[PDB]
RNA sequence: CUGUGCG
């Protein structure tokens, strides 16, 4: 005894439970740390101690609550007040998987005993303190350390696993190749590999796998192609054209052939359109006083400035009112000219909060609350003087009884029927849409724009209160106390929306119109609003889109003048009618057309093309892209003139599926449908074990269910054909597969490089004493169907971590692997492409549900005879730490979403919830948890599943090579794959071939989807669609990314990301004339934002090449030039710059003078760089007098959705649900309310700050309205004031040291078919020597307190910290908020190649300097 | 080298075609494109004769 | 956490 006497003196260096508790003298030392980390953890949050530590019920009992047998639970401290206990429960777990283990088992089992508390007594308020370290309060926290270091040093020296457990939680921390735990058997892990292992050799010979394939075609050939059961066949496009028009063109079906009928939004938008282009399409000085009083209403609205809301709205209501009859008088005839014409509806008046409300119930309501309540007005103004004494703007209308005589007067004036709100859901006077005049469809257009921007003003509604008693939604509501949205529309008719309900759910809106106050209604619809987000502002995007299209048929002058206005009204249609369901039937006419174009094609692709209409607005859209299709395809000889234009048409139209969104139309079906894919392979499989153990003892039942599924997994012969479409895999398939990948057979080889290898106590088959690798299921949005998604525990999510560590290594050390290889995508890229030149048959293949067949069984299976050799041991690396972790993920446990339970709990036929009912209580309890042997959750083992997939499909190339002598290159995906065939010496030859690779593949668990298709004509793997002699664009696709995913959080954030978006899709030759489109979509989303327009954000009027050989600096240096038409002053500025490019480069003496000039800010760093380059005061002040107001001055935009920015980039590059249309609104109410900083600390509005400008008209204040003013108009507002030709000489100095000298001279301009398409490579001249650890070492050197503080506090190479432009170019990037430019140097180009139209490279401009 | 013996316009042709400039081209998609104008379209350079 | 912004 050596140690154990130093304890005695050790603990003597450290309020209640110390001096009571100051080999027993193990859990003696370990009780006193308890109690010591405990009474800290309760000192903080007022516990009481427990001196006798006796129960829960007893403490209840004491003080006299009844105690109503709760289970026996050991409450660590309790705080009873009264009638209201907080029990407090602390642990300490350093590990982070142990913490949120003991976290979530805490909070269970408090909830547990809280729900019999609120059965009988209070309502505990649960808290629990998960203290990650041992930090106290008592000591300096150095000695706590010191006595567990003690302990376990007295510990060490001395059940089955005590011993190392607990010291296990007293050391500081705990990835792979970490076998010793226990490494023992439960009794079931031989059962496991009795039926996991039992088949596997491996070690077959060559010659006998090459005899037995042999065999197995010859068998194959005979029993199961000459039979006709083979999964392709050859196209017959006759017969896939009959096909398209009997599942897509519903001619049994009776509803009418025009789309306004069938959809009612269709037929509100015709209404508005034709109705305002036929009649119409101090007068605005009334209207203008009315929308600033409302505006300021609005603001007192949301303050809180009364005590109840209905009180609220009963005070604007008057203040409204005040001012409506203050405005009938003082004019000749104000209510009847302007209110008619403007805002003001029959009998109704707007008012604060979106709401509209009848002017006689309006005064109704006012008589009570005065009357009722006499001297409230008084008392209801004074306490909003005293308040906000700047929107005191209202005297006269906050005043006494608001002339109740006049006011009855008006309202018994304009007595007009009220609006219907048709709840309840013919003549087809529509004017044939095919045969309108083009301006007739572009107000269409701009008619969906206003009306869905409406539709998204009425998400951002507030939850008000009705004021009025509800006299729904039975048949037809008389609207009093409705809210509405007004979108203007032309000079007298403004359209109004009404709706009943706030939110982001679907309503019914009703749309009427006011031409000159005859309120005549245009319709009533049922919609979603947060999906009519991409037509907000889109009106010409979408227009030009179509234009774009209908030029690409240009060939046949008379198939695009049929296919223009269809492709119209297919667009408006689509957008009219935002479903789930129309995506999918686009995505499958795009799997159609792709099985046209190529010749072979699978037997069941026309059963998945069908989607079930349910509405008469799926099948107009259905029939018009079926019309669209067979338009461009049928005809007997003269119909495929110019094919790749008509596959690109096509393939465009079929993308089209990407303008209507993907948010989920309702969140608790798309569960419910995601349990539903998640659950039915595994029902139908037959091993659905439902709460195993959630810990890792399987029952008996359990584990026989477990074994039967395993072998049923591997039951799967190599003769027979009945049973090719259930999970598994063929054990002797298998076995050659992985023989013929030992023996260096195919063309990935087992000789890898870089070996991959790199509380649980004790560890078995099933789990780790640490969980059970428990996930929980959820869905992730896509376009066409909703994908699965598994959320991990922290302890699994490592465990995932491992394995798709190891296999993506080894995929590394692999070829023809292409998911996470860059390089070898643009290698499978390049064959593909060559395939296609050369006419060979590539295969592009789809696999159908890859994830929820695939199982972790076959995994373990394929890696228990791998070779996977060392490139310098040749040792054979063991893989029992792998094979461990992929018997866990076999025994995982997905939890199925507790919405998902109630729902079925409180339920039509569903085979999902037939299983759910069935397990109910016939079996067991409810269904909380699923464990299987099939169904490899989705982006859990995808890099493990890519490794399987790979050496399966190597091994289907060498048995076509064998068999079929031809020459086959695979590159797959872990989803889909593509197989480039090169055949030796149509395609009806190579039917038996494709015929037998899908019957291997489906004798593996690789179970080819019907939307593969196999072809000498069109190649695709990952979505990139490659043709004879080009690639298809997919404009549709990259225009919708562009109109779609706006996640506006700030205006600059807002603009970079969307130009990032037109970059990409200009890449892909979308147009010039489209990306300006959008651009001024960005620019108007912005400046409706009430942001206003300013001299950076999206970039209007550019050509090809401000995006290839131009960054987005260059971008917006070419905006600013735009601003300065006649450059005398931007060209002074360019040459100011080229000067002290000079001067810092070939006079080369400028550095660390430049970063104390530029911290100044921006009128003082343009200042020094004039006197350093020209030194002319009258110029300096000629320069600085065009200034911008700046809001993101003194900092960012405070904003709350639902320090420079250089260093939060290397800060997310050094380490490692909502929808877009509530995002927008969320912007839209951030940069309305107090986000303009003022330094003061004080957040201001925009209007505040936009309102302190003059009318400076001086011809500097006149060359850009409203975004370039001169000095002296911002004398009011002189802080939010910096001068544009500062950020322009910055912007030109940054593109110097990026893309070159070109920069400085000036843009002179030059002196096509529309599709002369080809690829143009940047041209830009990098002056900067071409990564990381070279900026860091640059803020080190020249900023020391920035590089200590708000930089480098969790970095771990503090042991590597010149570039010629790294100091004066990082200043200019870490001043200017919206330059951005060392982002754009620690990164790659991402493009490349710019495939862009030789008509617009003749029309881009010249500057070669 | 040319194409793959295939139209280059419509690809549904590998029977006595004639090279263009770079491709090969279908007897009637030829004459289609020849009629109308003296370019390609296909590959943007003066048809054969 | 709170917006009145399509002319
Ligand atoms: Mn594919
Ligand atoms: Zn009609
Ligand atoms: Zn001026
Ligand atoms: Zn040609
Ligand atoms: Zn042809």
């Amino acid at each position: 005894d050596e140690y154990v006497q130093e304890l005695k003196g050790l603990i003597r260096k450290h309020r209640c439970e110390f001096g009571h508790q100051k080999s027993p003298l193990l859990t003696e030392g370990f009780k006193l740390l308890s109690s010591l980390v405990e009474l800290e953890s309760c000192e903080a949050h007022a516990c009481q101690a427990n001196t006798d530590q006796r129960f829960v019920d007893v403490i209840l009992s004491d003080n006299g609550i009844l105690c109503p047998t709760l289970p026996k639970v050991i409450p660590d401290g309790f705080k009873l007040t009264g009638k209201t206990l907080i029990l407090l429960e602390t642990f300490v777990r350093v590990n982070p998987d142990e913490f949120e283990k003991k976290w979530k088992a805490d909070m269970s089992k408090l909830l547990n005993l809280k729900h019999d508390l609120q059965k009988s007594g209070v309502t505990l308020v649960p808290i629990v303190d998960g203290r990650s370290n041992y930090n106290n309060r008592f000591v300096a926290d150095w000695v706590i350390e010191r006595i567990r270091w003690l302990l376990i040093e007295i510990l060490k020296a001395s059940e089955d696993q005590e011993y190392q457990r607990l010291i296990h939680s007293l050391s500081n921390v705990k990835l792979e190749n970490l076998e010793h735990l226990k490494r023992n058997s439960l009794d079931y892990d031989e059962r496991l590999n009795e039926s996991l292992f039992i088949g596997l050799k491996g070690d077959i010979r060559e010659s006998t796998v090459r005899e037995e394939l042999i065999k197995l075609k010859l068998w194959f050939k005979d029993e199961v192609f000459s039979k006709g059961l083979g999964k392709f066949k050859l196209t017959d496009r006759r017969e896939l054209l009959e096909s398209l028009s009997s599942l897509g063109a519903h001619l049994d079906s009776d509803v009418s052939s025009c789309p306004f009928c069938n959809n009612k939004l269709m037929e509100i938008v015709y209404n508005v359109t034709f109705s305002c282009v036929e009649r119409t399409d101090t007068h605005s000085n009334i209207e203008k006083h009315y929308l600033s009083v409302l505006s300021l209403c609005n603001k007192i609205k949301g303050l809180k400035v009364f005590n109840t809301r209905r009180n609220t709205l009963l005070f604007l209501d008057l203040i409204m009112v005040n001012l409506m009859v203050d405005i009938s008088d003082s004019c000749q005839d104000a209510i009847e000219s302007l209110r008619k014409s403007g805002l003001i509806v029959g009998q109704m008046v707007m008012l604060v909060n979106d709401r509209v409300l009848d002017i006689l119930e309006a005064v109704k309501l006012i008589r009570k609350k005065i009357g009722t309540n006499p001297n409230w007005v008084k008392n209801c103004s004074k306490i909003l003087e005293r308040s906000h004494p700047e929107i005191w703007h209202h005297l006269s209308t906050l005043i006494k009884q608001p002339d109740f005589n006049s006011l009855i007067s008006i309202a018994q004036h304009l007595v007009s029927d009220r609006p219907i709100m048709r709840y309840s859901v013919k003549i087809c006077r529509h004017k044939l849409f095919q045969e309108m005049s083009s301006f007739e469809q572009m107000r269409l257009f701009k008619t969906l724009s206003s009306i869905s921007l409406s539709l998204i003003n009425s998400m951002k509604t507030s939850f008000s209160s009705r004021l009025l008693v509800n006299e729904k939604y039975f048949g037809n509501v008389r609207l009093r106390e409705c809210y509405a949205q007004r979108f203007y529309l032309a000079e007298s008719l403004v359209g109004f929306l009404f709706y009943q309900k706030t939110g982001e759910r679907s309503r019914c809106y009703s749309v009427y119109l006011s031409d000159n106050g005859v309120m005549s209604e245009q319709g009533s619809f049922y919609c979603d609003p947060k999906r009519f987000f991409l037509p907000v502002f889109s009106d010409e995007v979408l227009a030009g889109m179509c234009e774009e299209m209908t030029s690409w048929l240009d060939f046949d002058t008379g198939l695009m003048n049929d296919t223009g206005p269809i492709l119209r009204l297919l667009v408006l249609a689509i957008l009219c009618s935002p479903s789930k369901r129309n995506q999918t039937f686009l995505q499958g006419l795009r799997y159609f057309l792709m099985a046209f174009a190529n010749q072979i094609h699978h037997i069941d692709l026309t059963s998945k093309l069908v989607v079930e209409c349910k509405s008469s607005s799926e099948v107009v859209v259905q029939r018009l892209a079926v019309g669209l299709f067979i338009r461009l395809l049928s005809g007997e000889s003269d119909a495929s003139l110019f094919f790749s234009r008509r596959f690109k048409y096509l393939l465009n139209v079929s993308y089209l599926c990407h303008l209507i969104t993907k948010e989920t139309p309702d969140r608790l079906t798309d569960q419910i449908k995601c349990f539903e894919k998640f659950i039915e392979p595994k029902v139908k499989f037959g091993c659905a074990v439902v709460n195993p153990s959630l810990n890792g003892k399987l029952t008996v039942d359990q584990e026989d269910i477990m074994i039967n599924g395993l072998k049923k997994f591997f039951s799967k012969s190599l003769r027979d054909t009945e049973d090719v479409q259930t999970p598994g895999v063929c054990k002797e398939l298998l076995n050659y597969c992985v023989s013929l990948f030992n023996r260096g057979k195919l063309k990935v080889s087992g000789e890898l490089k870089n070996n991959p290898f790199r509380s649980p106590t004790e560890f078995t088959s099933i789990s780790s004493n640490s969980g059970n690798l428990k996930f929980g299921l959820s869905y992730k949005e896509q376009v066409g169907s909703n994908r699965e998604l598994y959320v991990g525990d922290l302890n699994t999510k490592l465990m995932t971590r491992l394995v798709e560590d190891f296999s993506e290594a080894v995929g590394n050390s692999m070829k023809y692997t292409c998911l996470n290889s860059e390089k070898e995508f643009e290698r499978a890229i390049c064959d593909m492409k060559m395939a296609v030149n050369n006419g060979d048959l590539s295969c592009s293949y789809d696999h159908s549900k890859w994830g929820p067949t695939m199982s972790p069984a076959l995994f373990l299976a394929l890696l228990q005879m791998l070779e996977l050799r060392t490139p310098v041991d040749r040792s054979k690396i063991d893989l029992d730490s792998v094979k461990s972790i992929l018997k866990w993920h076999l025994h995982k446990v997905v939890e199925v979403p507790i919405n998902v339970a109630e729902a079925y709990c409180i339920g039509s036929t569903s085979l999902s919830e037939e299983f759910f009912h069935q397990t109910m209580q016939l079996n067991g309890q409810i269904p909380s948890h699923i464990m299987s042997v099939l169904d490899m959750g989705q982006g859990i083992l995808h890099n493990t599943s890519d490794l399987y997939g790979l050496i399966t499909e190597q091994f289907l190339c060498y048995a076509l090579d064998l068999l079929y002598d031809v020459i086959p290159v695979s590159y797959t995906s872990s989803d889909d794959q593509i197989t480039l065939i090169k055949t030796p010496s149509d395609a009806a030859e190579w039917l038996e071939m494709i015929c037998f690779h899908e019957f291997l593949s489906s004798k593996l668990n690789k179970f080819v989807s019907p939307k593969s298709v196999i072809g000498t004509f069109v190649a695709e793997f990952k979505s990139r669609f490659f043709v004879m002699g080009e690639e298809t664009p997919l404009l549709t696709k990259f225009v919708a990314a562009a109109l779609h995913n706006v996640k506006c959080k700030t205006p600059t954030q807002l603009s970079e990301t969307i130009d990032t978006i037109c970059d990409q899709c200009i890449a892909n030759g979308v147009s010039t004339k489209i990306v300006t489109r959008i651009s001024k979509r960005v620019n108007q989303l912005i400046r409706y934002s009430g942001y206003g327009e300013t001299p950076f954000g999206a970039i209007e009027d550019q050509d090809v090449k401000d995006w290839v050989d131009g960054s987005r600096g260059y971008r917006l240096q070419r905006k600013i030039e735009a601003i300065f038409h006649d450059d005398k002053e931007t060209s002074f500025i360019r040459n100011c710059a080229r000067k002290v490019f000079n001067d810092i480069k070939r006079g080369r003496i400028f550095e660390e003078n430049l970063i104390n000039l530029i911290g100044r800010g921006g009128d003082e760093a343009l200042t020094g760089f004039l006197q350093y380059a020209g030194c002319s005061e009258q110029e300096v002040n000629r320069v600085l007098n065009y200034r911008w107001v700046n809001l993101s001055s003194f900092g960012d935009l405070r904003l709350v959705l639902r320090v420079p920015t250089l260093i939060k980039t290397l800060q997310s590059k050094l380490s490692r649900q909502s929808s877009v249309a509530s995002g927008f609104i969320g912007f839209c109410k951030s940069m309305g309310s107090k986000c303009v900083r003022d330094g003061k600390g004080g957040f201001l509005y925009i209007k505040e700050v936009y309102s302190g400008v003059s009318a400076c008209t001086c011809e500097i204040c006149a060359l850009k309205p409203k975004i370039i003013y001169c000095n002296n108009s911002l004398n009011k507002v002189s802080q939010f004031s910096k001068p544009i030709l500062w950020d322009y000489f910055s912007l030109v100095l940054t593109n110097a040291c990026e893309l070159g000298e070109w920069v400085f001279s000036t843009v002179k301009e030059p002196q096509n078919n529309q599709n002369f398409f080809w690829a143009v490579k940047p041209k830009v001249v990098r002056q900067i020597e071409d990564g990381m650890n070279h900026v860091l070492q640059s803020i080190r050197r020249n900023y020391p307190v920035l590089f200590d503080e708000h930089l480098t506090p969790f970095m771990n190479d503090l042991q590597v910290s010149r570039l010629k432009f790294l100091d004066v170019c990082i200043a200019l990037d870490m001043m200017n908020e919206n330059l951005g430019i060392i982002s754009h140097l620690l990164k790659t180009r991402d493009n490349s190649v710019y495939i862009v139209k030789q008509s617009d490279c003749a029309l881009a401009h010249i500057r070669q300097s | 080298l040319y194409g793959r013996y295939n139209c280059k316009c419509c690809w549904f042709a590998d029977t006595n075609l004639i090279t263009c400039n770079d491709h090969y081209l279908c007897l009637r998609c030829h004459q289609t494109m020849l009629r109308n104008s003296e370019l390609c379209h296909i590959c943007w350079k003066p048809l054969p004769t």
